[PDB]
């Protein structure tokens, strides 16, 4: 098997969608997967994301259900540390009393961290394990959910929907459209302000739209580049040469040691940006 | 690359997880922390 | 059609590279002044951080449009098909 | 013809990329000075923000025209009609 | 002709993009120093604003000429008649 | 003379765009210091404005001849007279 | 097809080089201001370092997108598949 | 010789555009420093103006050389005579 | 085939040259600020040196990737195989 | 022979234009600090002017070599002889 | 094969020119702060010189790699044997 | 021999240029701080001059290498000998 | 070549990374958590 085929296989997702003969079946080739329209699902991404979210929620439910209100145990001390950190972060950014912001920030941070963490495992372990368990050698399986633009886009779109919902809730459709078309530049007379509404819309709508796109792409680019560089280094081992493999080990170790920082930092940035975006939807910044 | 309905499944899972955390995780831990702080304050006001 | 696709590749490369250069320089300039402000008056840090995060939404607005249209060109090339 | 649309793709890439680079650098400078002013005098932030938006409009003035022209070229190419 | 119109597209792209880049950077430089001056003495702000406008006119004097020439090239191409 | 006219379009685009970028950067740099000086003491604004105009006369010297010859290239092309 | 591959090579080169240049300059600015802040207030060094990492998280986004897309373009090719 | 003419137009466009850009940026810097000095010490303006002119001559020497060369190429093209 | 190799040579040159330029400018800025801090606080030099090395680790992150890719292109060649 | 002559004309344009741009920016940077120093220490102006001329000798060292080489190319073109 | 060698020459020119530009600007930035520190703290110059040399070791690495690669291209061209 | 010599002319131009550019900008940056230091403490000038020359050697090393290689490409040609 | 070499390289690199983590990253986190627990215990004892 060639290195190019190795990379091409590693770059493909497990897709379930509408075959020409019915709305049931898994794609066996990249072309067949791309033939499926918008109504298809990446099974590996959704499965891993739901599994990791369920694991995190179960672990945090175990400590919360038996809160001692005294000397904390080993697990609930860690849970309290995380909750205190999230609460301190929320208090320094958001001055309202919305109960949704803090649990949302905690969920976002821990979920994204857990999704990024599985990139540190060797690239060939989980796909080969899945191939052996299912018995199919040519099985598409990608573990890291955050390297799929669909997951990051879903997170960013849900955050954007929350932004719009809370802005409308706290300002009426009236104040929402007013802030979108009239606020940054205002005039005492009607004729000037009418000429100003296109400028205000052009300045506000672009910045409003750019938020979910940046939120998704900042995470996606970092995770995708990290996984792709991890895949490329594995090819150096595949050459079988002594010299090339020795350098590959050092490169992989350095990349992982650098990548743990990126894994933590991207989740922290996503949490902070979500908090900031939700806080500026309850106030007026222009 | 390939935009799919995974974009919808991820948002559904996200909302479900956030609604779980809002009701069954955060309040008990916050209440325990506040009760411990109240106990410490009362012990410091015993004078 | 070969020339169209070849020049579309260069167009995507420019669209993303220029935006990346601009955002890197702009964020360096913004972060340096943020660090200086946090060092001069350490008590202002949370307000400075939230203001910096607000300005970051203006800093990369056009860059996000450029990256989006570059991604549109790569996988859904509109110029191909216009003869 | 293929050459006209191939050069139109490069033209769109230039139009969006140069504007993105310019806006990113200009907003980095403006936001850095705004953060410095906010750190020096926290009481003046409400009016500094208004003036920052006043000058941000002038920042984005020409780049908005550029991106509009780029979109008009991508979806309504006026150079193909000229043959 | 194909090549002349294809090069006119690049000409329009350069005319608008370079002006947008220069305008954004120069206006960021001007706005930063305007915010600093307004923070220094809030009571003189209207004079600073009008003096900023009278120099913004000079800043955009050549960029508006460039965008006008580009728009003239786009819809009333004078080079296709010189063949 | 297809190539000559096609390259003359690019020459005009460069002549105007580079001058516009340069003037925008230079006038941003000059206006920033003018506003800083006006803010430091407003009693000297009338003299500072005259000095700024004197400097602006030097700053814009080459760009105006550049746009002049760009217009001289767009109308009454001198290079098509050379075959 | 040879033109497509040849231009894809240059696209990758630009996409990585521009990002590297921007990242290096931005990190130079950010690190210099961080060193100045650490020198002024030695007690605030760890908080300044954490804030520098937070800013670096924003600085390095579009460059990493470009790097990923370039690595995708080298070992895979969405442009060759369009013939 | 259709290629030599037109490439000479591009050459003169570069010769004038680069000089204009550099002259505008350099005079922006020099005038900004001169305005700062005048605004801090109004009594020193008469000497600072003469020193600014002395610096300006050296600043504009090479740009004037380039402008002369560009005009010579425009009206008395020597490359044509070289076949 | 010749075009592909000729363009990959230019791609390698672009990668290494842009990386070198960015690294040199960024390290000039960082070293200037480090020397300023060392002159300001001579007793803090050992800690400032470690902080400078930490920043330098981030500054060269993408440049080393570009250099590695350029060496891979100049010794092996993924584009020639694609024909 | 047309290609060689055209490319040597472009070479001369680059050779003079880049030197002019660099010289103008460098002399603006030098003159700003010279004016600041002259305003700070009026009694040391005679020494500062000599030091500025000494620095100016180094600033224009390579620019004059480039200008001389450009003149040698345009009047005594050595590339026509296939060297 | 003329294309391969002709593009190798331009590749070498870029490799050396970009590195030279970067090193010159970076060393100007570094030496400016070195001279400032030497003038303000004349007793610390021997330590500042050693620190400047340490920084210059990091500043010039990638440029040395580039110039070595350029020499390798000029005297041991590997691209010729790939066709 | 047409293409290789034509591109060698461009290579010589790009070797002498960007080197003149970097040298001019770097020497402006260095001389500005040298004059600032000589105007702050007028008695440290003899030491500052020697330190400035020491920095200038490092500043001009790579530019001199590029100029030498450009002269080698002008009055000799390693590329023509490769057919 | 290819398979059975990539696996060995990945396993060696991962083992080295795991050793580095278990020797440098885990003990500080464990120490910080235990310090938090000890401070909470001291506060409760004082109360
Ligand atoms: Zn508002």
């Amino acid at each position: 098997e060639t290195a190019s085929g190795y990379i091409q296989h590693h770059l493909q997702n497990l897709t379930f969608g509408r075959l020409p003969n019915g709305d049931w079946g898994f794609a066996h080739t990249a072309e067949q997967a791309k033939e499926m329209g918008f109504w298809a699902f990446h099974v590996d991404t959704l499965g891993w994301s739901v599994l990791l979210g369920v694991v995190f929620l179960f672990i945090f439910r175990l400590a919360a259900k038996k809160a001692t209100s005294g000397q904390p145990g080993g697990l609930q001390n860690f849970v309290e540390v995380m909750v205190e950190f999230v609460d301190t972060s929320v208090k320094d950014t958001f001055h309202g009393r919305n109960p949704l912001i803090a649990p949302l920030a905690l969920t976002v941070f821990v979920w994204i961290f857990l999704l990024n963490l599985i990139d540190l495992v060797p690239v060939d372990y989980l796909p080969m394990l899945a191939a052996k368990i299912t018995g199919d050698e040519h099985l598409f399986f990608r573990a890291v959910a955050t390297t799929d633009p669909n997951a990051t886009l879903g997170l960013s779109i849900s955050v954007f929907a929350l932004i719009v919902f809370y802005s409308i809730k706290v300002k009426g459709i009236g104040g929402f459209l007013g802030e979108l078309t009239l606020h940054p530049f205002s005039s005492k007379n009607i004729v000037v302000q009418i000429l100003l509404i296109p400028v205000n819309f052009l300045l506000e709508f672009v910045t409003l739209i750019a938020k979910p796109v940046s939120l998704a792409l900042r995470l996606f680019g970092n995770m995708y580049a990290g996984e792709l560089i991890f895949i490329l280094i594995a090819v150096m081992f595949g050459s079988g040469m002594f010299l090339l493999s020795a350098l590959g080990v050092a490169l992989n170790w350095a990349w992982a040691v650098f990548h743990i920082l990126i894994i933590t930092l991207q989740a922290f940035i996503f949490m902070m940006l979500t908090i900031v975006y939700l806080s500026m939807a309850h106030e007026d910044n222009h | 690359m390939n935009i799919n309905a995974t974009l919808i499944g991820q948002s559904v899972a996200f909302f479900i997880f956030v609604l779980f955390c809002m009701k069954f995780v955060w309040p008990p831990v916050i209440a325990a922390l506040q009760e411990r702080q109240k106990k410490i304050a009362d012990g410091l006001d015993a004078a | 059609m070969e020339t169209v696709v070849g020049l579309t590749a260069i167009a995507v490369a420019l669209l993303i590279g220029l935006g990346a250069l601009g955002t890197a320089i702009g964020f360096g300039l913004l972060g340096g002044k943020f660090l200086e402000g946090a060092a001069r008056q350490p008590e202002m840090v949370p307000m400075l951080q939230v203001k910096m995060f607000i300005v970051a939404g203006l800093l990369d607005a056009v860059t996000m449009i450029g990256v989006g249209i570059a991604l549109f060109f790569t996988f859904a090339n509109p110029f191909v098909g216009q003869i």
